[PDB]
């Protein structure tokens, strides 16, 4: 019998990975407090990982990848980029950002100022980790900044998505990835497009039903909230049908071989800063990627998820390749894959 | 902290106390006439905590041998051990106490107690560094019961700063000589719980079931209680009387074991239970076999509470990392029994030397709050005589007053309720 | 990366090397203590032999 | 040449004491009757080897030590045992009964009895000191004499020699070896005590020396000798640059400079390779890249924390053996390139590098092989403080029921000293964190 503890109660993927430990009846879930546990699903704040690893006669295994954060919070994964030379200033694939609340305001605006000297399109966003403002307009970002309270990254708005038709609009691509003990990066097969049911007006950045992706705010604020497909979700055979019928190619083709490459670029980047392999007690974690796409079909990294949630026609499949692949593989029970792993290495 | 100074009172008292010499004088070598004939010097180390040196290469037992009749006594004298005590440490009266804990307490052992005291006395000053007192005694009878509760008080009074500890058989009406015992128990454990430091719960309950269930006696004897409680005796002192690490002395081993000051009453366990075979037996077997409730020494069962502390002692040559991990599996395996607000509240010690006739054993002496059963179980006993005033004359009859009955009763309740705080308590 | 302070002998050497330049209670309280101590340890026998005495 | 006094107090500290003398005798060609044939100049001297040996007329080297312990029998052992010339009676210094794991029982009830005794020992060593530049404290965090007698120990040394240096090697408490369940109560009553009073405190816990010996010296059950005789090497390591000649590290006082700028932060943490055992038949020896690298996996630290998520002050790297300069300064530069090593924004990148030639000494028979090149990293990083997080939250699980605060109440102790003292750990929790997290 192996045993287990759960430490938040507001995970929608964990309360499910839970449920399917007990049954198999070779789990025994504990009181959040015994400390003799394999398994922590644990908290998403001051996790104690300085507990784990110290009980005699006991594996131990956390849901969790100790410094995954420095990926999960946007400034962070700005200076990531910015200051990792195996990621660089001149990445291809994330858009150019700028940290403010070092702050780097007026490294911000000097290229800014190229765009005003230049004729380019310069609308910008700018996010924390409500509070998103959209503006071509420096003086209004900086200024809607500090009247929050806390540290700022503004990034430039991709002012040409790929807009699906019918309907002229915006969506966003969510990935699901596994990182197991032994830093196996496992890619989920199932994506979905968080799509806007509104179509995409570039002439009117104040409204932000048509710019911002968010399941939320496509529930609250749009007409025509699952208008073209359930609950503004199209999953990967729709598009790839569509990619096909419309830009005569396929998905894996025009988006997620990019999209393997940034997975396997940000993870192998903070590897050594985070893997589990010779430490007294071992991790692994899910992640969200978030990627948008340009009407070139290149693909951009928007942000990365630390605790995300799932689909919920998606929830089963997925939480149950979590047992399989991340806590089976530790604990073995008594006696094809949803996954792509993602590998490369090419001799130079 | 070397010497002990032991107590043996009463009838059941002095059966297993002679007993208990007769075990732990053949584990260290020695014989009925204190000669040393042994192979080990493990079996020399630390014999002082417990023997006397008399010139002529002799060991003569720290023990004191008291009785309110003489019978027992003479027949300790002419048992096979009976040559080894030393003949100045036999106390008795004539009066007897007639299973009656007034007559031991108050009015028959308050006349014989002073000159048990002046033998502790005698026996205390010749000691280097004293650790403590053993006693042990039945609390159903008057002897044991009474004027062995008299003793502990009395020896408190001279000696706060040293360790109390003792061996206590409680009354089953399974295994009864009269209808008292209830009564003579209650009054006992109100003594107990605020003038021991430790005290192993041996029940008469238990070792019957153990010896009518396990052992397949038909008709036990208390020949066959005794053994186990002989058995049982030299396991949980091993680590006062061989060199080792864990629990090495009467005052760490309380310091190990007793959380709070009252809740001091230990659930003891024995593996394997022989009766008085060839069979092998496993690390694995003799871990599952010491948690048994059906090895434990005290009626209740384990699983209806939860461990405060627990002392494990490993017998024989075997492998300690074996050992230590059959020890992991128990507490990991079934680890929502073990107080999670006391970490690592299991202790381990292994000795090399078996008891006699086996090659591997092992002894359990668990702080367990399933305990309170025991309690409950006398205190209902009590009570339904209680309420009627039933047999009361015999002790009115020597002084008392009812209103000690209703304060003894009361404070073996409060007891059983300080038990059952810390059995739901959750950190 | 500079070595520095580099010093030899026979027994072995010693130097640094920098990566990257930078971005009581008196004898009577104590008496007094251990004396507080031992007189709550005295107070809590006499207690003790004072109920023993009842 | 300036004289260091060790101290070792209860059973910890005292069997870890025979442990480092044996080894320092051994390394330093000291026969066990004392004499020392490579010493010219007999019944004195101010080599760099008497920093810790003094000399009769006899040609003998003594010690500079003090034994004390509450109970006779551990040092008993030293007086009876191999080394049982080398010392003076007068420095082993026994109780008749111990302080039964209870930090009250060994500070207050019984260390009241006999801290003039033992002061009285030291002033005598000290007396035969040109220049004491003061002490090395060996003991348990858990015991009850290791954890209550050192403290107060501590406290008067500050008053009777309150310009001397004073550091520690403290065990840090493991149930896989442990004799209590108040360990974590005896640890941070004498932490919160000991604090001010000690200049530089390296703590090794059990649990990290017993995985050490499981897994790179293949014993499936380690005792005390196979940990002492291990933690010997590391303490020789550290202590070498007073007893050699070298210029780094070669006084107490250069200790605190070099790895404690924050006098609270005085923690270090050691990192020793490589650990091989005398019984693999095949070893291919390691090479400077090789064991340098191995000071940066936590499994060969002496407190398994995680140092990638601190920061460091500073960073000593202390060899033995065939070693030069340019080998260390490559593989620095390769694990610079392939580590996260981040240091406080206030301290400069680098490492201190000390090099003695003679590889290490091994115990004849022991279980240690022998090796060609042998490094001691200590480093002073923020992750140790896992280690007061761990040892913080089980005091926090037993305080809050009481349990077991009779046994020191009853000793003399009021409640309060718990926590005040668990408090003072929270503040060096907090201290750990300012320096070396952002947010
Ligand atoms: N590494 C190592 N740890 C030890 C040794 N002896 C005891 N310990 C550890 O120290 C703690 C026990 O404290 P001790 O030093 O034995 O106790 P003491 O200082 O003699 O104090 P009292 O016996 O209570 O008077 C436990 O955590 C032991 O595992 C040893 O020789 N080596
Ligand atoms: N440079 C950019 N260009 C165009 N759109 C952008 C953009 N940056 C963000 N967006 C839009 O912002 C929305 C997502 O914002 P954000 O990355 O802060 O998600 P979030 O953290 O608030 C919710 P979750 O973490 O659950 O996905 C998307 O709809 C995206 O289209
Ligand atoms: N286990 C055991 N119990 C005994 C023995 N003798 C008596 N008893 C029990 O002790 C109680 C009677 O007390 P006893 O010691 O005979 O009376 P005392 O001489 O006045 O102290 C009853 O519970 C008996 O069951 C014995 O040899 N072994
Ligand atoms: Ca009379
Ligand atoms: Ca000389
Ligand atoms: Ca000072
Ligand atoms: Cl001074
Ligand atoms: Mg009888
Ligand atoms: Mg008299
Ligand atoms: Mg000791």
């Amino acid at each position: 019998m192996y045993t287990f503890v759960v430490r938040d109660e507001n995970s929608s993927v964990y309360a499910e990975v839970s449920r399917l430990l007990l049954a198999t009846g070779q789990w025994k879930r504990l009181r959040k407090d015994n400390p003799r546990f394999n398994l922590m699903l644990g908290e998403r704040n001051r996790l104690p990982f300085g507990r784990l690893g110290h009980e005699p006669g006991l594996v131990q295994l956390v849901n969790y990848y100790r410094g995954a954060d420095k990926l999960c919070r946007k400034a962070s994964l700005v200076k990531l980029i910015k200051t990792s030379p195996e990621l660089s200033e001149s990445c291809t694939w994330f858009p150019e950002s700028y940290v403010i609340y070092t702050d780097e305001r007026e490294v911000f605006l000097a290229a800014y100022n190229r765009r005003r000297e230049g004729r380019e399109g310069n609308v910008w966003i700018a996010k924390s980790s409500e509070g998103i403002l959209i503006s071509s307009e420096a003086s209004e970002l900086l200024d809607f900044i500090d009247e929050q309270g806390q540290v700022h990254v503004i990034q430039k708005y991709l002012e040409k998505p790929l807009l699906l038709e019918p309907g002229h609009r915006k969506f966003d691509i969510r990935s699901w990835v596994l990182v197991d003990h032994l830093y196996n990066i496992y890619l989920y097969r199932e994506g979905v497009l968080r799509t806007s049911s509104e179509p995409y007006n570039s002439a009117n950045f104040q409204d932000k039903t048509c710019h911002l992706t968010n399941h939320c705010i496509q529930k609250e604020y749009s007409k025509n909230y699952g208008r073209y497909e359930e609950g503004n979700e199209m999953f990967f055979e729709e598009f790839n049908q569509y990619l096909m019928d419309a830009l005569n190619t396929t998905l894996e083709n025009s988006i997620l071989l990019q999209i393997k490459h940034i997975i396997r670029s940000c993870l192998m980047c903070i590897e050594p800063a985070i893997s589990t392999k010779h430490l007294h007690y071992q991790s692994f974690q899910l992640f969200g990627f978030d990627f948008m796409v340009d009407e070139e079909l290149k693909v951009w990294l928007i942000e990365v998820n630390g605790a995300p949630a799932c689909a919920q026609k998606l929830y089963a499949e997925l939480c149950q390749g979590i047992v399989d692949v991340a806590i089976s593989s530790v604990f073995p029970l008594a006696d094809t894959s949803i996954f792509i792993k993602l590998h490369h290495h090419h001799h130079h | 902290m070397r010497e002990i100074v032991h107590i043996q009172a009463g009838q059941c008292g002095n059966q297993i106390g002679a007993k208990f010499w007769e075990v732990i004088s053949d584990e260290h070598g020695i014989d009925p006439t204190g000669s040393y004939h042994g192979d080990s010097d493990l079996q020399l180390e630390r014999i002082n905590v417990y023997y006397n040196e008399a010139t002529g290469n002799k060991y003569v037992p720290r023990a004191i041998l008291v009785d309110l009749e003489p019978g027992t006594m003479d027949s300790v004298r002419s048992g096979p051990f009976g040559q080894i005590f030393r003949p100045d440490n036999f106390v008795f009266g004539q009066s007897g106490a007639g299973n009656n804990w007034a007559k031991g307490h108050y009015t028959e052992g308050a006349e014989l107690v002073d000159s048990v005291l002046d033998v502790v006395r005698k026996e205390s000053e010749s000691c280097d560094c004293l650790q403590g007192f053993q006693l042990t005694h039945s609390l159903g009878g008057g002897t044991g019961s009474g004027m062995g509760t008299l003793l502990i008080s009395k020896i408190r009074e001279e000696y706060p700063d040293r360790i109390m500890n003792t061996f206590s058989v409680m009354p089953s009406p399974k295994v009864s000589d009269t209808v008292v015992e209830p009564y003579n128990a209650t009054l006992s454990v109100h003594q107990l719980v605020e003038n021991t430091d430790e005290t192993y719960c041996i029940d008469n309950e238990a070792l019957y079931d153990i010896c009518f269930r396990t052992l397949k006696l038909t008709t036990p004897t208390y020949g066959d209680l005794n053994h186990l409680v002989s058995a049982t005796m030299s396991g949980v002192t091993t680590c006062l009387r061989f060199p080792g690490q864990l629990n090495a002395d009467l005052r760490k081993l309380a310091v190990n074991m007793v959380p709070f000051p009252r809740l001091h009453f230990f659930m003891p366990g024995f593996a394997p239970l022989t009766s008085r075979q060839y069979r092998a037996l496993t690390v694995p077997e003799l871990t599952q076999q010491m948690f048994d409730s059906k090895n434990m020494m005290a009626a209740c069962d384990p699983r209806h509470g939860r461990y405060l502390t627990v002392a494990a002692i490993f017998r024989g040559r075997m492998s300690m990392k074996e050992v230590d991990e059959q020890m992991l599996n128990v507490q990991n395996k079934n680890s929502s029994y073990f107080v999670e607000w006391i970490p690592n509240n299991v202790k381990t010690a292994v000795c090399d030397i078996p008891p006699r006739g086996l090659k591997m054993s092992a002894t359990f002496i668990g702080n367990s709050t399933a305990i309170q059963e025991l309690f409950k179980r006398i205190s209902e006993q009590f009570t339904a005589m209680f309420r009627r005033k039933a047999f009361l004359h015999w002790y009115t009859g020597e002084g008392m007053d009812e209103m000690e009955f209703t304060e003894a009763e009361s404070n073996m309740n409060d007891l059983v309720s300080e038990y059952q705080q810390y059995q739901d308590a959750t950190a | 990366m500079e070595v520095i302070e580099l010093n030899k002998c026979t027994s072995g050497q010693s130097f640094e090397v920098i990566l990257k330049p930078p971005s009581d209670p008196s004898l009577e309280e104590i008496q007094k203590k251990l004396e507080a101590a031992e007189e709550r340890r005295k107070y809590q026998e006499a207690e003790l032999l004072k109920h023993l005495a009842e | 040449m300036r004289e260091c006094i060790s101290i070792h107090v209860g059973q910890a500290g005292v069997q870890i004491g025979n442990a480092c003398w044996e080894l320092y005798c051994l390394e330093h060609g000291i026969q066990p009757d004392g004499q020392m044939p490579s010493d010219k100049t007999i019944g004195g001297g101010d080599d760099s080897f008497n920093t810790f040996f003094s000399e009769t007329g006899a040609g003998k080297h003594v010690p500079r030590a003090v034994f004390v312990d509450l109970e006779p029998t551990v040092i008993d052992e030293v007086r009876t045992g191999t080394y049982r010339q080398l010392f003076h009676p007068e420095q082993l210094i026994t109780g008749k009964e111990d302080a039964a794991n209870n930090y009250a029982r060994g500070h207050y009830t019984i260390g009241k009895e006999i801290i003039d005794l033992v002061l009285d020992r030291i002033r005598k060593l000290a007396d035969q000191c040109t220049g004491l530049q003061g002490f090395l404290v060996f003991h348990s965090f858990g015991g009850g004499t290791g954890s209550g007698f050192t403290s107060l120990l501590m406290e008067r040394l500050s008053v009777d020699y309150g310009k001397k240096s004073k550091l520690e090697f403290s065990i840090y408490p493991a149930p896989q070896v442990s004799t209590a369940v108040v360990e974590p109560y005896n640890s941070i009553l004498t932490t919160h005590t000991t604090l001010e009073h000690s200049d530089c405190a390296f703590m090794v816990d059990n649990e990290a020396i017993y995985d050490i010996c499981r897994r790179n010296l293949d014993i499936e059950r380690p005792t005390y000798t196979n940990l002492n005789r291990l933690i010997s090497q590391i303490v020789s390591s550290i202590t070498a640059s007073l007893r050699f000649d070298g210029a780094l590290n070669v006084d107490l006082t250069e200790f605190q400079t070099n790895l404690v700028p924050y006098p609270r932060i005085h923690f270090p943490l050691a990192t020793y390779a490589p650990v091989i055992s005398a019984e693999k038949a095949y070893h291919e020896q390691l090479s400077v890249a090789e064991i340098t690298n191995a000071c940066f996996e936590p499994a060969n630290q002496m407190v398994k924390c995680d140092p990638r998520h601190g920061k460091y002050m500073a960073c000593c790297l202390l060899y033995r053996g065939d070693v030069v300069p340019k080998d260390v300064n490559a593989a620095i530069a390769t694990i610079k390139t392939k580590r996260s090593i981040q240091f406080v924004d206030w301290c400069p990148t680098g490492f201190k590098v000390g090099i003695n030639y003679q590889p290490p000494t091994v115990v004849p028979g022991g279980d240690l092989a022998k090796v060609q090149r042998a490094v001691c990293m200590l480093s002073n990083t923020t992750a140790i403080a896992e280690a007061w997080a761990r040892l913080d939250h089980k005091f926090d699980l037993m305080y809050a029921k009481r349990a077991f605060v009779h046994w020191y109440v009853g000793e003399g102790m009021e409640e309060g000293e718990f926590s005040e003292a668990r408090e003072d750990m929270a503040a060096l929790e907090k201290d750990y964190e300012e320096v070396g997290v952002d947010s």
